[PDB]
């Protein structure tokens, strides 16, 4: 019933790549730009076109995209074929890869069912290992057996086919033809390992992991242990597999511009990063600072610096510091937590595949953010191997695996919250941070904040802390509640990433007499004032002032003083 | 075709009217079956055969041989019974590529690219032809099967009609002689951020000529890789650039003016640059005879406090350097000394493969955290530069002749400078008297340091005299590649007496010893320093700057009870 059907989509999308030219000067009008990425494309014959799905979806009221929707396998020849005759009659080896992206709906790998075999979708997570790539057979030339002739056979991507019948009536025979590989047009095969984000993942549930496919030029793009995002069609597997067109590296103005322009917004930016605790501004600071870096660019040289925040928190047991813990991984899309304790796997530990017995690495705790917070509960009763390979993903920002003869580091971006507890569990005032928190000076080094919390009874706070405690115990409570929710913070937070400020000579001039400061105290060196330097440009993303002065920056220095 | 009958003729008459004679006397005498043909020399004489040879080399290596074999049975009689067929060798291809240009365009054509080869497989089975046997009604049927694809299933009988379990018979099937090696990218050329692709390559009719480790040109087809041609010679210097490096190095002594070019990011102190552009410009290896090798590397050790940058430094350097990679690592260590004979899974077999720099710096992070297996096959490099495979039926020994630069931390963040360095470190003595400069930093307080260094390391970050970058890293191959700066005995002896009252001043005052080593040392810092400043031999204050160094590396090295060497060594200052 789609044999007549077929014809007419097909006429359907040349009429709509072909009605729609472009006449976007002035940013008049709009119409679609396929015309000319034809015509741009007509020099590097790639042939690995773009089509926004969002571009398709107001034609016949939608209802072309609907229909192209639900039966996208069966109109997949059709379509190219159409892409086919409107390039052989707008311009004069041919190979062909139609993509789409941009879906209104983002789903998740639990909700896929079979209602959806066959059809688009989009589906988003992170990336757990990946296949060297490999040829394709896609289409070969298959010789007869008396004839000699060439036949050129199309595979349907599921095993090694053979035809039936030869066309030339010189024979009728069914037996063995045989491949032949110059008349046959391969294709770069990959295959890689989409697994469940850690923001959507079920309570006690497993993040059930996928294998998804990939071909065209679609292939060595993918980077391995970043959040990934593909378009593709529901194709089986003699197992349910994903073949992906589209990749890209992912992870309301009355509101921003509302938000940035008063001049109380970060005294409730510091008591809205975590509202379910009670006191301690300065951990609250460090955390609400430690979400967004800076400066870390390139050096006049060409080697990357650590532009991150290193966040530690210490102090006695039974407090609410794993509270904010909590929060992080409740709130932060790009946030891993580990117990640290129960833990090569915190620095991307190595697996190996039976193909070519060949390693690939896993990210673990280490390399699963990108431009997050990887959270480590109970840092100091961890081993030497893992806190010495957190020293080397430390003091360059990259990680390196090397296994099997081979040798590969990769830019890992991670914000280490490290929470520790004491030999003894009390902290005493009684000597140096060094030799309570029981760990060597390379591994306490690179850090720019450590957060100590001491406790004693104070009645006045205490019975506050006590009744806000016992007013937290009940359904669902306005006391918890903060001046503005994370709808408008968390684009806050986007929106102050992408902002990228810079310093001044005024602050440079306090700078050096505050690291001087700083140093009159005494270990301080080169990493604390590349902390403070690194936190000045947070707390300038934070306040969105570009040109930073050193009033800010003042801030920044009692809140070093404070510590 | 016939079309390939005007063809054979063609190059025929072109053997004999270009040294192409002494190619194929050359090739029969030594009963030899590699002819050799440059590129060039049929492109000036017929453009048309280069582009029959670069779109269907296959169809075009077909006249190739027979046009060979013909000649040689015409110039020698009785060839045929010994040798059957003789190949060619395709050589100077100008279009070199690179292993992240190969394309679905490049296929089924000429190709010349440069690796680094690993894994290698000698004469090892490849499959041409297969036959099965039908367990059911016991028959033989039998196709064909290359080497890329596993293998093609055969689950229909003739008669039988039946899914029964097959077998694989190879007891009549063809003679494969197969010898593929794992090609990876030259970490020298690598764009940053993006990872080095690898290839797999077969060797037919070329087997264990190349040596693992090591820059490689390969000419061969594309289909995996089918190689012609091996060369194991190997952003490159010119000539509009070669004068004037001769012109640069002539004038104002630009030996301090490339320490000051190796440090940007920071201000730093001369004593970790200086070991770090010595250990990267090198010395020279010389042989007496055939025997007595000694190590043209010299291997650095960083020494000092946590918080002191001692990775960015390595990093830079890494950049700067030809063939440096940055391994590093302490848990991923893995296999130690990227030497290794294991099995691999593919086909079931034994193979050795020297990792990941025979010719490059090989730089090592957190050397105090480390296992058995990387510390032993490190200390066999350092011992000497090859490392020995002997294991799972194959015995070679491989280039390891690659300097270390090595960076470490004491036990217990602090340096405790009342004590020695072997009771500081965990390491002993033999493994350090392999490391020739013991480069050591400490801490430090005044308003002078916080007046510069903080200015320093803010304005290398506020911002996004010396020898600019790119010419120094042009200047480096140019210099490493070119020259061999020997010794003149005409007024060195000199410092055989200099030794002679620095080796005893060390036993009365203090309690480690001086010994041939550190001479060996001072004469290869001292043709380093010659080598960067581009003379024809070592000048007489080289040595002065490399007594220098070695001074303030020993003594610095020890206790504060050897105070009165700082002063002992002040005379010869």
């Amino acid at each position: 019933v789609d044999d007549v059907t077929g014809e007419k989509v097909r006429e359907a999308f040349e009429q709509f790549l072909e009605d729609f030219s472009v006449q976007s000067t002035d940013t008049g009008e709009v119409e679609k730009v396929y015309r000319a990425q034809i015509e741009f494309m007509k020099i590097y014959d790639l042939n690995t076109i773009y089509i926004d799905y969002q571009h398709l979806s107001m034609r016949e009221n939608g209802a072309l995209a609907m229909a192209i929707s639900e039966q996208y396998y069966r109109f997949l020849p059709f379509l190219q074929k159409g892409l086919r005759r409107v390039v052989r009659k707008y311009a004069p080896e041919r190979v062909f890869q139609i993509s789409f992206f941009n879906l209104p709906t983002v789903h998740r790998i639990r909700d896929i069912r079979s209602e959806k075999i066959g059809s688009l979708l989009s589906i988003s997570g992170t990336v757990t290992r990946t296949s060297e790539v490999r040829p394709e057979l896609y289409k070969a030339s298959f010789t007869c057996d008396m004839c000699r002739a060439i036949v050129d056979n199309v595979e349907q991507s599921f095993k090694y086919t053979e035809p039936t019948f030869c066309p030339n009536p010189s024979c009728e025979n069914r037996a063995f033809w045989t491949l032949n590989v110059t008349r046959s047009r391969f294709l770069d095969w990959q295959k890689v390992r989409i697994q469940e984000n850690a923001n959507e993942i079920p309570t006690g549930s497993m993040p059930r992991t996928l294998d998804v496919i990939l071909r065209g030029d679609s292939v060595e793009r993918a980077k391995p242990g970043d959040r990934c995002k593909f378009t593709g069609v529901e194709i089986v597997v003699p197992k349910i597999s994903f073949l992906a067109c589209h990749v890209i590296s992912i992870g309301e103005i009355n509101e921003l511009k509302e938000m940035v322009k008063d001049e109380h917004i970060y005294d409730k930016l510091v008591r809205s990063i975590a509202p379910a605790v009670f006191g301690h501004e300065a951990v609250k600071k460090g955390i609400l600072l430690q979400m967004l870096g800076g400066v870390h660019k390139s050096t006049v040289e060409g080697i990357k610096l650590r532009g991150d925040i290193n966040i530690c928190v210490v102090g006695d047991p039974s407090t609410s510091k794993s509270q904010f813990l909590k929060y992080v991984v409740g709130f932060a899309p790009r946030s891993v937590y580990t117990s640290g304790k129960a833990s090569a796997g915190l620095t991307a530990a190595v697996v190996r595949d039976e193909e070519g017995g060949d390693y690939t690495i896993e990210a673990g705790a280490l390399m699963l953010a990108d431009n997050g917070i990887c959270c480590i509960d109970e840092f100091d009763k961890m081993d030497i191997s893992d806190q010495v390979a957190i020293h080397e993903a430390m003091e360059q920002q990259t990680i390196s695996i090397a296994k099997a003869g081979i040798h590969a580091t990769l830019n890992a971006r991670t914000s280490i919250l490290a929470a520790a507890n004491p030999v003894g569990g009390r902290y005493n005032r009684k000597l140096s941070l060094r030799g309570n928190l029981n760990m060597t000076a390379p591994i306490m080094s690179r850090f720019d904040l450590f957060f100590v919390i001491l406790d004693d009874c104070n009645e006045k706070i205490d019975t506050e802390l006590a009744s806000h405690i016992v007013d937290l115990h009940m359904k669902r409570d306005e006391a918890i509640e903060p001046p503005f929710s994370a709808e408008q913070l968390r684009r806050y937070i986007k929106y102050a990433r992408t902002f990228k400020p810079i310093l001044t000579k005024e602050a440079r001039s306090y700078l050096v007499e505050k690291y001087k400061e700083l140093r009159k105290d005494d270990r301080i060196t080169v990493r604390q004032l590349e902390s403070m330097i690194r936190l000045s440009e947070a707390i300038a993303r934070a306040n969105c002032v570009d040109e930073i002065t050193p009033s800010f920056i003042a801030e920044a220095y009692d809140l070093l003083r404070q510590s | 075709p016939n079309v390939s009958r005007t063809i054979a003729r063609e190059l025929k008459s072109f053997l004999l009217e270009y040294v192409y004679g002494a190619r194929i006397r050359t090739l029969g005498e030594m009963n030899s079956e590699s002819l050799e043909v440059n590129y060039r020399h049929l492109a000036e004489s017929k453009a048309i055969l280069a582009l029959f040879l670069a779109k269907c080399p296959e169809e075009m290596l077909k006249i190739f041989d027979l046009v060979a074999m013909e000649a040689t049975e015409l110039h020698y009689p009785d060839y045929a019974r010994i040798h059957s067929e003789i190949h060619v060798r395709i050589s100077d291809f100008p279009t070199i590529y690179s292993l992240r240009e190969l394309r679905e365009s490049n296929l089924s054509s000429l190709v010349r690219v440069t690796g680094v080869v690993t894994r290698r497989t000698g004469v090892f089975p490849q499959l041409k032809y297969v036959k099965f046997n039908c367990l059911k009604c016991g028959s033989i049927l039998g196709p064909f099967f290359q080497d890329s694809n596993e293998e093609i299933r055969i689950s229909f009988c003739t008669n039988c009609k039946s899914k029964g379990p097959f077998r694989v018979n190879g007891e009549k099937t063809v003679y494969r002689n197969y010898q593929r090696v794992t090609l990876q990218e030259a970490p020298g050329t690598v764009p940053p951020g993006r990872l080095p692709r690898h290839r797999e390559v077969i060797l037919l009719a070329l087997v264990d000529v190349s040596k693992p480790g090591e820059e490689v040109e390969v000419t061969g087809i594309y289909k995996i890789i089918e190689a012609n041609s091996i060369k194991r010679r190997e952003f490159s210097w010119t000539e509009e650039e070669e004068r004037e490096f001769r012109k640069i190095s002539r004038d104002r002594g630009i030996i301090d003016k490339i320490i000051s070019s190796m440090a940007p990011s920071i201000y730093g102190h001369r004593d970790i640059k200086t070991a770090v552009a010595c250990s990267l410009f090198g010395g020279v290896p010389k042989n007496v005879n055939g025997k007595h090798s000694i190590r043209g590397d010299i291997n650095v050790l960083l020494l000092g406090d946590p918080g002191t940058a001692k990775s960015q430094i390595l990093k830079y350097v890494e950049k700067t350097a030809h063939r440096a990679v940055f391994a590093t690592g302490q848990g991923a260590s893995a296999v130690g000394l990227t030497a290794s004979v294991r099995k691999d899974p593919i086909t079931k077999e034994w193979t050795l493969e020297g990792g990941a720099a025979d010719k490059g710096v090989c730089l090592i992070d957190e050397f105090d955290k480390m296992n058995d297996q990387d510390r032993t096959s490190i200390h066999e490099a350092m011992e000497q530069q090859s490392i020995s495979i002997s294991k799972a039926g194959i015995v070679t020994t491989l280039q390891a002749r690659c300097s270390i630069i090595a960076a470490a931390n004491p036990n217990g963040g602090r340096y405790n400078s009342t004590l020695p360095l072997a009771q500081n470190v965990s390491l002993t003595e033999p493994i350090l008297s392999r490391f020739d400069i013991l480069c050591v930093v400490r801490d430090l307080v005044d308003e002078e340091a916080d007046e510069r260094l903080a200015t320093f390391v803010v304005d290398s970050h506020v911002r996004s005299s010396p020898i600019p970058q790119e010419l120094l890293m042009k200047y480096i191959h140019y210099a490493r590649t070119k020259i061999y700066p020997k010794l003149h005995q005409m007024d060195m002896d000199k410092v055989s007496r200099v030794y002679a009252d620095l080796r005893r001043e060390s036993i009365s005052t203090g309690s480690f010893p001086i010994t041939v080593r550190h001479l060996e040392s001072i004469l290869r810092i001292a043709e380093s320093f010659a080598k960067m400043r581009l003379s024809e031999f070592v000048s007489s204050y080289d040595l002065d700057r490399a007594i220098k160094v070695v001074v303030d590396s020993f003594v610095d090295a020890q206790k504060v009870s050897v105070r009165r060497q700082l002063r002992r060594s002040f005379a010869i200052y």
